[PDB]
């Protein structure tokens, strides 16, 4: 038999619900979510690491020039400087005074670090959202399987069929660029793999981890050697991935809202709280009694004892019944007042219970049901001494939980004795119209 | 291996969490809250301070230094009793909602 | 749980109260006071004999 109903995007808390067919009692149903994934689609573009700059050895020239070719590497550069006469360990180089050449050739490749801290520029697709999800029903136990979020694929759990519905919002904390260092994201810019400022994000890009191709743009200048000595100066900026790595912000996992929190391996974003979940449940009737099975009750009359408006399960009461014969059946509220903690009930001949119920009333008239019978209860709450808890709320909060019985008088007044008194006021004008009529004929 | 700072003094308050944190290293304090507006806050703490952070109803999670984060709720314990003369009946919803008493009245 | 109360300054009646803490069964409690020393400081002059 087909239920169908919305559940809240929530986890922690269980949605309960009775499931009422005609000609069957009815039976309890429980759905409760364990985790709720957010998984785009990511395609890498390219990493970045530190430089390492590698020069090789120049040559020298003793009477002559030298020439150099466009060699194919990334920033490459080549200069040459003219009547240099270098002095090594056992008296000078060579022998033509003021006519010498020095190559002095530098290039740039990535670093032997670039293998373990590199920052992975990913371009973010919109994908797939799935989640797992707890299900029990009548008497057997809570067994649970991994579910698709979308309106096209069943899953089988249990003995039934359940369709989770999609969300209701398409909210997704991801940027289309995003940057993943380590195992933190962020949302951030990228120099597009053509570009690069050689000093801020794009001084270095490689297409894979190993790949042969590199873009490299540095401001790598070759300085002339001085005084006669070997050895190859260069001026460059310094890396712009040392530089990011100071001049960072907070990640998106610390910035990320409604409690997102955010995993790496597939790049999910596990536990958010937005919108709500639609469900479709198809439960066999093999787990379906009669109404001549369950015993039928009477005389039904509650008190509260004790309730309190803070969180958890603040509240107590108790009830009386006159039962038929003994056995179990379910206990439910339809009305958003008060949830429940437990479903069931061993129940007895002439006996009385106590439930515990939560509620963010100041007088909740909320209403439950016994053994497919009616009851309603009534009482009163005081405000909790906690200030500050560590658990989140068992239930919702409306827009007139708030108003108390004292100042629900006081507006009853101000808007139902002030609107009449203009009735009173209009009549007179209807009344006076028609004595002024008589006085003519 | 990494240091732990020493765990913070907290005390409550009506929509208030207060932290005494004496740090002897220079130490990260991030603070974001579990509604739609996230609100964040960073910065680095070197002398001992407090800090007052406004706790609603869906929540706040704090980082201090290295320990885990923690997530806190804030109750609806109320400054007023809601049955009796309206003199102490308006300051109990002025507490609880003033961005509507002032509206409504 | 706190329980804040006033208590009169009297020596040999106990005071009872009962404390309530919501879901629980409440506690009696008795307080009774067994001294009450006032102690000024005294710092001395002379003697004289």
């Amino acid at each position: 038999y087909e239920h169908t109903a919305v559940m809240p995007n929530k986890v922690g808390i269980p949605y309960k619900a009775l499931v009422e067919r005609p000609g069957y009692a009815p039976v309890h149903l429980q759905i409760q979510l364990v985790n709720t994934r957010i998984i785009p689609s990511t395609n890498l573009e390219y990493i970045t690491c530190k430089y390492k700059t590698k020069v090789p050895s120049p040559v020298v020239k003793c009477c002559g020039a030298t020439q150099c070719t466009s060699k194919p590497h990334p920033d490459y550069q080549c200069q040459v400087f003219s009547g240099v006469y270098p002095f090594m360990w056992g008296g000078a180089y060579c022998f033509c005074d003021t006519e010498n050449t020095q190559m002095s050739e530098a290039y740039v490749e990535r670093s032997e670090e670039c293998s373990i801290d590199h920052a992975k520029a990913y371009k973010v697709h919109t994908g797939t959202v799935q989640a797992m999800v707890n299900i029990t029903y009548g008497s057997v136990s809570w067994r649970s399987a991994d579910v698709y979020v979308n309106g096209e694929t069943p899953a089988k759990i249990g003995d039934a069929k359940l369709i989770i519905g999609p969300l209701s919002s398409a909210w997704s904390p991801f940027d289309n660029k995003v940057v993943v260092y380590g195992h933190e994201v962020y949302n951030y810019d990228f120099p597009e793999y053509g570009t690069g400022k050689a000093g801020s994000f794009g001084d270095l890009q490689s297409r894979t981890s190993t790949s042969n191709d590199l873009y490299a743009n540095t401001n790598l200048k070759l300085q002339r050697p001085q005084a006669g000595i070997v050895h190859t100066p260069f001026t460059q900026v310094p890396s712009g991935f040392e530089r990011w790595k100071k001049d960072k912000g907070a990640p998106l996992n610390d910035v990320a809202p409604f409690g997102c929190s955010i995993a790496l391996e597939p790049l999910r974003a596990e536990n958010c709280a937005v919108g709500s979940i639609p469900i479709s449940i198809d439960i066999p009737d093999a787990a379906f009694t009669r109404i001549s099975e369950t015993p039928t009750v009477s005389d039904l009359e509650c008190k509260i004892t004790e309730c309190t408006y803070a969180f958890d399960f603040g509240g107590i009461a108790t009830v009386a019944y006159k039962s038929s014969k003994a056995g179990n059946c379910p206990i439910h509220s339809p009305s958003g007042v008060a949830v429940i903690k437990e479903n069931d009930v061993t129940l007895a001949e002439s006996g009385s219970f106590t439930f515990h119920f939560s509620t963010a009333n100041i007088h909740p008239a909320f209403k439950l049901q016994v053994c497919t019978s009616a009851v309603t209860c009534k009482g009163d709450c005081k405000p909790p001494k906690d200030h500050i808890v560590d658990y989140p709320a068992q239930h919702t909060e409306s827009f007139t939980s708030a108003i108390s019985a004292t100042a629900w008088s006081w507006i009853k007044v101000l808007v139902g004795g002030t609107s009449a008194f203009i009735v009173l006021g209009l009549i007179a004008t209807a009344v006076v119209a028609l004595v002024l009529f008589f006085h003519r004929h | 291996i990494a240091t732990l700072a020493p765990e913070p003094l907290v005390e409550h308050k009506h929509r208030t969490l207060i932290l005494h944190l004496h740090p002897d290293h220079p130490t990260l304090l991030t603070t974001r809250s579990l509604g739609s507006d996230a609100n964040p806050t960073r910065q680095w703490i070197e002398r001992p301070t407090t800090v007052n952070f406004t706790v609603t109803g869906e929540g706040l999670e704090y980082t201090w230094g290295n320990h885990p984060p923690k997530r806190v709720w804030a109750q609806e314990s109320g400054e007023g009793n809601p049955h009796g003369w309206p003199h102490e009946v308006v300051v109990y919803y002025y507490n609880r909602y003033p961005l509507t008493t002032i509206i409504g009245l």
